[PDB]
């Protein structure tokens, strides 16, 4: 990431702030309505909106991101542990990881209108990218 | 493939969209976010930077027609692939457009829908707008097949 | 939408294929290339190494009825979208298979007749294969649409 | 990539050796025949067969490669300089570097049939992964 993609991320996750773990919880509601394929990955989940399951693993996902954003520089070996689970053990398809992450950009300029810019949305989407260029770095 | 209370709510929606705005903002935000698809809007001039890109006159101008043509497919959601069979040709035989592209420039329309309408832009109302951006796409994408 | 010159050198090339083999060594290469399509095959057993895929004989089995429906597709290339309209149900419904994992296999089926037929697989030879490919992806990933 | 793909990509290169021209050009004319949307990045070129250009710039790709793989563990530094001109200047799609990945092995399966094992064609496969990342790495 360039100087002012990392200035631009840290802008905008800055203002979601205390919600990080309430917009996590959206995202995943948004994909498995959106992309009811990516259900068959949750069989042990009630997938019902406001489901405790569904609030609990939005502040996981959100938790993970967060720690990403203050470890921008070594992301590799922030996240390793979970490229070993979606890659090795979890198997995820690679196509999904561009699924949630359109679905987490929905959220925040849902959320966020006056931080969600053209530059800023290019920073986000480089971010997310780079996130899941690791999370399938196994493969 | 739209249920009755997803027709409704996509159209109702719809109604809503500044007409002026909505196409440029979407046009523009796909050639920022995905520079590489730059190299076909060679001749609209200056797009050096973002805030190039946004104020520029020839993507505005251009940008109200995208959103004309989705007008047109969300009036005819029954028959996509006869409605836009003339746009497919262009896009396809004569600029050699990849169909991956047509799929990003929907994504990008719904990103700027959630910007305007906030709160309103529900994750039923995303999912059934997914479902007609994916039937846009397919449809450009016919005369490669 | 192939040329008589392309459609005689697709059926020309297919008859001297070794139904038995290519089918399974297609499938083993998939499942070792590309790890995730391993969980749609759990039933199978072992596809713990490369060695293990390849001599198992239930992709070897399974590799046979991929191939034969590659072979009843060169038949009808003019109606696809129907003779594959029973495994689009299958694959899209039932199984949940994204879409680009067809091209996926498209693909490691080309790389597979250019290992056995060798100089023989010429550029436009595959560029003609590339075509049948291409319908055969699409035509699975209808019911998607 | 892990100490077992460097072995097999090494191995396999090695018996390439003076015909890694050759095979370029090949791989070139295969994406440019099977895939008709990649001939628009190069208008100032003769793309009949036998062509001189095609010949020359094989060389150029191939001499590339032959780096990267000498360089497998500095890949981002020994392909720096072509990032910057692939998606800087010349604004490639990055679908197209998905295509010529898979007729240079369309190519290397038809003219060494006995090095094409499947772990061989799985360690190639992660290797012009990696390279193709390299170059995309400046969007
Ligand atoms: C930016 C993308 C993603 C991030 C940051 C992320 C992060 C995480 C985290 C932090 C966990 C919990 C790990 C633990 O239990 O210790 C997890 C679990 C999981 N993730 Fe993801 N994930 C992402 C994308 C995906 C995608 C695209 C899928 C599937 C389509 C997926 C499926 C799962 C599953 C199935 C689990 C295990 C759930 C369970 O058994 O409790 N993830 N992820
Ligand atoms: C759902 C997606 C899209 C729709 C609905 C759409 C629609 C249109 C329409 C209505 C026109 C004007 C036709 C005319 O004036 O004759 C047009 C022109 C064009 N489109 Fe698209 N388009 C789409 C995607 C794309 C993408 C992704 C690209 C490039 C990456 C692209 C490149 C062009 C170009 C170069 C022109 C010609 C502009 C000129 O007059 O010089 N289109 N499109
Ligand atoms: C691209 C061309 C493909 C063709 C022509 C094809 C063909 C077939 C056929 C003929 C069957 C057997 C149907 C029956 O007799 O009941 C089948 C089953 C299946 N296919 Fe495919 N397939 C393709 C791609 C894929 C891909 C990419 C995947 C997964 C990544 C996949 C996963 C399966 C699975 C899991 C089954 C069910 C096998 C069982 O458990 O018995 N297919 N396919
Ligand atoms: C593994 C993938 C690739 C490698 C290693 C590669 C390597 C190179 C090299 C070494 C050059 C010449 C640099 C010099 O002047 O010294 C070059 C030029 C070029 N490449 Fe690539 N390339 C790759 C993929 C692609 C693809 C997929 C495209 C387009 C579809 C592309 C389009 C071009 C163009 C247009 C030029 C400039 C030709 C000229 O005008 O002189 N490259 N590439």
């Amino acid at each position: 990431l360039s100087p002012a993609d990392k200035t631009n991320v840290k802008a905008a996750w800055g203002k979601v702030g205390a919600h990080a773990g309430e917009y996590g919880a959206e995202a995943l509601e948004r994909m498995f309505l959106s992309f009811p394929t990516t259900k068959t990955y949750f069989p042990h989940f009630d997938l019902s909106h406001g489901s405790a399951q569904v609030k609990g693993h939005g502040k996981k996902v959100a938790d993970a991101l967060t720690n990403a954003v203050a470890h921008v520089d070594d992301m590799p070996n922030a996240l390793s542990a979970l490229s070993d689970l979606h890659a090795h053990k979890l198997r995820v398809d690679p196509v999904n990881f561009k699924l949630l992450s359109h679905c987490l950009l929905v959220t925040l300029a849902a959320h966020l209108p006056a931080e969600f810019t053209p530059a800023v949305h290019a920073s986000l989407d480089k971010f997310l990218a780079s996130v899941s260029t690791v999370l399938t770095s196994k493969y | 493939h739209l249920t009755p209370e997803e027709k409704s709510a996509v159209t109702a929606l719809w109604g809503k969209v500044n007409v002026d705005e909505v196409g440029g903002e979407a046009l523009g935000r796909l050639l920022v976010v995905y520079p590489w698809t730059q190299r076909f809007f060679e001749s609209f001039g200056d797009l050096s930077t973002p805030d190039a890109v946004m104020g520029n006159p020839k993507v505005k101008a251009h940008g109200k027609k995208v959103l004309g043509a989705f007008s047109d497919g969300l009036a005819h959601l029954d028959n996509l692939k006869g409605t836009f069979a003339t746009l497919s040709e262009l896009h396809c035989d004569k600029l050699h457009v990849d169909p991956e592209n047509f799929r990003l420039l929907g994504n990008v329309l719904v990103c700027v829908l959630a910007h305007h309408f906030g709160k309103e832009f529900t994750p039923p109302v995303q999912a059934a707008y997914q479902k007609v951006v994916a039937g846009v796409a397919n449809a450009l994408a016919h005369k490669y097949h």
